[PDB]
């Protein structure tokens, strides 16, 4: 079955050729003779990875040399970016890192490129050579995942709690669904807020996630607002549980006005 | 005989050196010839200093196939992996990797178009330099980032994680060291973190790091720690952690569990923290620490 596998192989290199049996494997030689690449690579760091090379003098910090990948990368000119220096190419929080990095083997760090004001997260990754010093390094955008910013812009806001119902975490958006600013929610226990009338019930499903764990309950209920006025309102409630440990870390709610 | 100044003639005829391809068996002169035009031939349907390119990857490139055929690999896989670019190619993926990853590497090769994975691989390399032979291989998690493209094939690169024990790039001013329990409560921290986020290492000791990171981020928290504990490293997704008096700042960590070496129980989490911005929107406060 070896030779199996060696008159497989041989079929289809047969096959990848378009252009007997000695023939062809001194003929096949000719036909990449006539043809790895640098260029080649790169394309495959731009699909693979999404990144550029660039190199920068690490002491002017002026850029030396670009990948013409800069463009599919940054939305950015390549004759941006040759003729000026790193430092202007980074948001002005990180000049601190970027100097630090660049001063007198490998480097490895995460900054915040512009491109055609928006910013990009970069992950860049290279290593200093001789020439009085010039670091070469590959700008790499979305090597990772973008935080949720959601709540940073609505009739809805998540919350955490304790197990017995109090407001330890609440997302800016409260203030535009129950009017409250974040500090005069926080402390306080989420039956505080609630109409008399409701209270047992959303006690009761407090009870019931801290019972059903992994099932999420749903209670609607009246909410007093800053204007104290009764908002109805939903609350979907799932309780969080530690995925090494079990230990429950808290109740998870999304408050939806109703 | 005939056919044996042929191999050679090939061997010395694929991109490689005089070196190494003269040692080769016939069957790995047709894997790698094989694979090294099929190669071309995906790359002409990908473009309609190859030292500063290669060197300056924290990683290496793997382009594979639906059925798991490695066709591609960079020539810096030795450096991380220690297996070499001739060994591995042409053969199945799925003879390098923790069995275990097998069928999430399965599901990521199939069938949007963006990957981002974890996967433990074959380790031969032994940090120091030294290489080891296949029966004494260590499993390496790699971070495979990457696209599936048309016929199905994936091209990814791939990054080892540091491991905190052993590091060789300089850190700066944004990044800050911190020790975990398995279930991610806090037992140290840097004390930089008093500068970047205002936390005294003290008061964080015994907290659940679950209750410093903003909520809108728990999915991805999760599934990070989760992968974690299943294969020893992880590189988080961005995240955004609750500064202490107010606001929050954009945090990146690659976390590493840390084994006893006398009983081989997993000791801890090892977490490299980076800032990735100044605190932003000081004065909005999340959670019931911030407020006092
Ligand atoms: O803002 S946090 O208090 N949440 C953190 N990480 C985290 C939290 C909850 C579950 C899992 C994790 N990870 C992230 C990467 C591996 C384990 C973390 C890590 C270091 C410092 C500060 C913080």
């Amino acid at each position: 079955r070896r030779r199996n596998k060696m008159t497989a192989y041989i079929t289809e290199l047969s096959d990848m050729v378009p252009t007997d049996k000695l023939t062809i494997l001194r003929m096949a030689v000719s036909h990449m003779k006539s043809l790895l690449t640098d260029q080649e690579l790169k394309h495959l760091i731009l699909e693979a990875a999404d990144g550029f090379l660039f190199i920068v003098s690490c002491e002017t910090g002026r850029v030396v040399y670009v990948s013409d990948s800069v463009t599919p990368v940054l939305n950015q000119p390549q004759s941006e970016w040759f003729g000026s220096t790193l430092y202007d190419q980074v948001h002005p929080d990180d000049v601190d890192k970027l100097r630090e990095q660049l001063s007198t083997s490998r480097r490895s760090f995460i900054c915040r490129m512009r491109c055609g004001p928006h910013f990009v997260v970069v992950h860049c990754t290279g290593y200093i050579k001789a020439w009085k010093f010039c670091l070469v390094a590959i700008g790499r955008l979305q090597v990772t995942s973008s935080p949720n910013c959601t709540d940073m812009s609505p009739t809805e806001f998540i919350s955490r709690h304790n197990i017995e119902g109090i407001f330890t975490f609440v997302d800016h958006r409260c203030v535009a669904t129950v009017g409250y600013q974040p500090q005069e929610l926080l402390g306080k226990n989420i039956v505080e807020f609630c109409h008399p009338e409701d209270q047992q019930l959303l006690r009761d499903s407090f009870q019931q996630v801290v019972k059903l764990k992994g099932q999420v309950l749903s209670v609607m209920f009246r909410f007093r607002s800053k204007t104290r006025e009764w908002l109805w309102m939903r609350t979907s409630s799932f309780t969080f549980q530690n995925p090494y440990s079990d230990e429950i870390e808290y109740i998870i709610c999304t408050n939806t006005n109703v | 005989s005939k056919e044996t100044e042929v191999f050679y003639e090939l061997a010395h005829e694929l991109p490689l050196p005089h070196s190494v391809s003269s040692h080769l068996d016939k069957a790995s002169i047709m894997r790698l010839a094989i694979s090294f035009l099929r190669t071309h031939k995906l790359l002409s349907s990908v473009c309609s200093m190859d030292n500063l390119y290669l060197k300056a990857l924290e990683g290496f490139i793997a382009v594979v196939t639906q059925d798991g055929d490695m066709i591609f690999l960079s020539e810096n896989i030795s450096k991380f992996m220690g297996l070499t670019q001739v060994e591995l190619t042409g053969h199945s993926i799925f003879d390098f990797t923790h069995p275990c990853d097998h069928e999430e590497i399965r599901e990521n090769l199939t069938l949007s178009t963006e990957r981002d994975f974890f996967m433990r691989m074959k380790c031969t390399v032994t940090n120091r330099g030294r290489t080891v032979n296949l029966k004494s291989a260590t499993w390496k998690v790699l971070h495979c980032t990457g696209q599936v493209r048309v016929l199905s094939c994936l091209i990814i690169m791939c990054e080892p994680i540091q491991h905190p024990s052993h590091m060789d790039i300089p850190l700066d001013s944004k990044t800050f060291l911190s020790r975990h329990s398995m279930d991610m409560k806090f037992t140290y921290c840097d004390d930089r973190i008093l500068e970047l986020i205002g936390y005294h290492p003290e008061e964080l000791l015994g907290r659940s790091a679950y209750e410093f990171y903003h909520a809108l981020d728990s999915e991805n928290m999760t599934k990070s720690h989760q992968n974690l504990c299943t294969k020893g490293q992880v590189v988080s997704g961005q995240y955004r952690m609750l500064a202490k008096h107010g606001g929050y700042v954009a945090l990146e960590t690659q976390g590493t569990v840390i084994y006893n070496p006398r009983n081989l129980q997993p000791q801890c989490i090892m977490c490299v923290n980076y800032v990735l911005s100044e605190i932003e929107k000081n004065d909005v406060v999340f959670s019931m620490d911030q407020t006092e």
